[PDB]
């Protein structure tokens, strides 16, 4: 189906949802994997297999599926029609046996490290935000206030930037971190990862992220 | 390693009419449970009152201009007025039980407060003309015929009190809130138990015994013993 | 001026009455965003600014409101499934003096949703029936243990339900009085 922006989405019989992205330029249009319901189940049930369980989907709501959850021997509903649920897609990052290792009631679902969940976050920002860009882009607001849910993503994207910056700042690896802080996008960020540098009592870093900082205030000037 | 999270709140953070109803339903199930009067939230009322006027107006407004809109508006008037009109008579129930004990209060001069700061104006009148009625009663039929060491209703010096006053002392269910704001680092009083939540201390005088009431576990407590936590919204009755 | 059965305690509509007041979700099956609701008592954006099949929260009573009709439907509480009743079973069970964790409010809002919105729950509804009425059961057998402890000073409770509590009010605080009396007279 298409998504509620039209959007091209299919779901594969390996129970993954794709969408194809960058459509209006070929030289650039591209298929994303965007969600892997097994995963999701996987985890839902502390880690086991309940593959008594099945995913049957509906229609694609801006960040969020609509589907039915389908138990026993027939993979599809039947009647009465049993209500929808609602799910989120979260970009494919994990393993299990290193979730495994990191988590190691009987059901509880898995604990996650943050670094996973950092990167996963500003992996999914990054792809909604340009999603989102390029629907306004070409087709405009809808609504009048889809702006509003991009500056958040860019909060967002940022935010977990700066937790994996910290991360690199706290091994005291500095390469990685500078790296890091090319991609942060707000001055208050920036003004974050020198305090940040500060505490991890890096004043090379400090140095070298006010350059930057200035380099693009003047930028931001020109 | 290094913790952030401080500078990423930083980072980040860079009177109303749902209240009011709140703040009502609160009132309510104090003044049901506790044996004493509490006193009258005079500005609360004030507003509130004149908020049902300025509803009942736009309701007829628009009835005169789908259904569905309406019929949320009007039943939410109801559920509004019964909660006061159940309030307001259980407050005049307890004025009537204690109108000699009120009278009393008010006539000490060295009271540390007066009836008026206690009752609403329609509480006042009420709880004089009712006293002079129920006076005219008995005085013209019983104590008429009464020698005069013996035609006073309030006595005091008798064989018997005449005078009835709240039981300070009854057992009532509580719930313990804590600090309003969430400000646990900011209340005196709260303390901390040995590795758990912060707790209140309270000591029963009749027993010489201490008892500790911690954040969000039930109780039952004698009232006079938790009137100052009460007071000031560290617990609330159940 | 009140009633006689009023002096002391809430009757059973009152507490139907207080647990209205909760937010709940719902999934609207139409759109009310571009009259309005401009209610007093709560929020007003919600219900002005629904979608349809967009997931959102209200007042426990406007929500009974519109599922009345077929404008609405009620989500259930994570609570109140079958996984979850099994391990607070469990945990009544291990623990043979504490209470388990259940909200405030789990009797009367089970007794609601059972008449109301018997069409909108996921598990079979014929054995949820059956295990409340096992939690029920359980916790009533150490309330009945719990009464050898009437004293003169004080008693303390954990995790007991408002309309737990508000079928016994009327018998402890009175026996817990008595013995009150009693014990202070020989002080005096």
């Amino acid at each position: 189906f298409f998504s509620s922006y039209g959007d091209p989405c299919i779901f594969g019989s390996d129970n993954t949802l794709l969408l194809l992205s960058k459509w209006r330029s070929p030289e650039e249009s591209k298929w994303l994997p965007i969600l892997d319901s097994n995963m999701e189940i996987w985890k839902m049930s502390g880690g086991k297999e309940t593959t008594d369980i099945h995913v049957w989907p509906l229609a694609l709501a801006y960040d969020t599926l609509n589907c039915i959850l389908v138990k026993g021997k027939h993979i599809w509903p039947e009647f009465p029609l049993p209500l929808p649920s609602e799910m989120e897609i979260r970009m494919p990052v994990f393993v299990k046996s290193k979730l495994l290792e990191e988590n190691k009631e009987e059901d509880k679902e898995i604990q996650i490290p943050v670094s996973m969940a950092a990167e996963e976050e500003y992996l999914r920002s990054k792809v909604l935000s340009e999603l989102l860009t390029d629907t306004l882009e070409n087709d405009g607001e809808m609504y009048g206030n889809e702006n509003e849910v991009l500056a958040a993503l860019n909060g967002a994207y940022d935010k977990a930037l700066l937790r994996l910056f910290a991360s690199a700042c706290s091994d005291q690896n500095v390469e990685k971190a500078l790296s890091l802080a090319h991609e942060l996008k707000q001055d208050r960020a920036l003004t974050a990862a020198v305090k940040i540098s500060e505490r991890a009592e890096l004043p090379s870093l400090v140095k070298k992220i006010n350059n930057i900082r200035e380099a693009r205030y003047e930028q931001q000037l020109k | 390693d290094i913790n952030i999270d401080d500078i990423l709140a930083e980072l980040d953070k860079e009177v109303s009419p749902q209240q009011d109803f709140s703040d009502l339903m609160k009132s309510w199930k104090n003044e049901r449970c506790s044996p004493e009067l509490l006193p009258y939230p005079h500005q609360l009322m004030k507003r509130l009152l004149n908020r049902i006027s300025m509803q009942s107006q736009l309701i007829e407004n628009i009835s005169m201009g789908s259904k569905l809109p309406l019929l949320c508006m009007e039943t939410e008037l109801e559920r509004l007025k019964f909660v006061i009109r159940s309030y307001i008579r259980c407050r005049l129930s307890k004025i009537d039980k204690f109108s000699l004990y009120l009278r009393q209060l008010n006539e000490d001069e060295n009271s540390l407060i007066s009836l008026t700061d206690l009752l609403s104006k329609d509480e006042i009148k009420y709880h004089d003309t009712h006293s002079l009625i129920w006076l005219k009663l008995v005085n013209d039929s019983i104590l008429k015929y009464m020698p005069e060491e013996l035609q006073a209703i309030n006595d005091t010096e008798g064989s018997v009190n005449m005078i009835d006053e709240p039981d300070w002392n009854k057992f009532v269910f509580i719930h313990v809130n804590g600090p309003p704001d969430g400000k646990w680092n900011e209340d005196p009083l709260l303390q901390e138990n040995e590795f758990g939540k912060p707790c209140y201390t309270v000591t029963i005088p009749d027993l010489k015994e201490e008892v500790e009431l911690t954040i969000g576990s039930i109780y039952v407590m004698r009232y006079e013993v938790i009137r100052d936590l009460l007071r000031d919204d560290k617990v609330a009755l159940i | 001026s009140l009633p006689a059965h009023l002096q002391q305690t809430f009757s059973p509509e009152e507490i139907q009455f207080i647990v209205e007041n909760e937010p709940i979700k719902i999934f609207p099956r139409i759109t009310t965003r571009q009259t309005r609701w401009q209610l007093i008592t709560t929020d007003d954006k919600a219900l002005n600014n629904m979608v349809a099949m967009r997931s959102t929260e209200v007042v426990l009573w406007i929500a009974l409101l519109l599922k009345q009709q077929s404008k609405c439907s009620i989500v259930a509480p994570q609570w109140l499934t079958t996984k979850e009743l099994d391990r607070k079973i469990q945990y009544e069970k291990t623990h043979p003096d504490r209470f388990s964790e259940l909200p405030w409010n789990w009797l009367v809002l089970a007794r609601i949703l059972f008449n109301k919105a018997k069409d909108d729950f996921h598990d079979p509804i014929h054995e949820l029936r059956g295990k409340i009425q096992d939690l029920r059961e359980i916790r009533q057998i150490k309330v009945l243990k719990g009464l050898k402890y009437l004293n003169e000073s004080h008693l303390q409770l954990d995790n007991l339900s408002l309309l737990e509590i508000n079928e016994l009010r009327p018998f402890i605080t009175e026996i817990m009085d008595k013995l009150r009396e009693i014990h202070t007279a020989s002080l005096t």
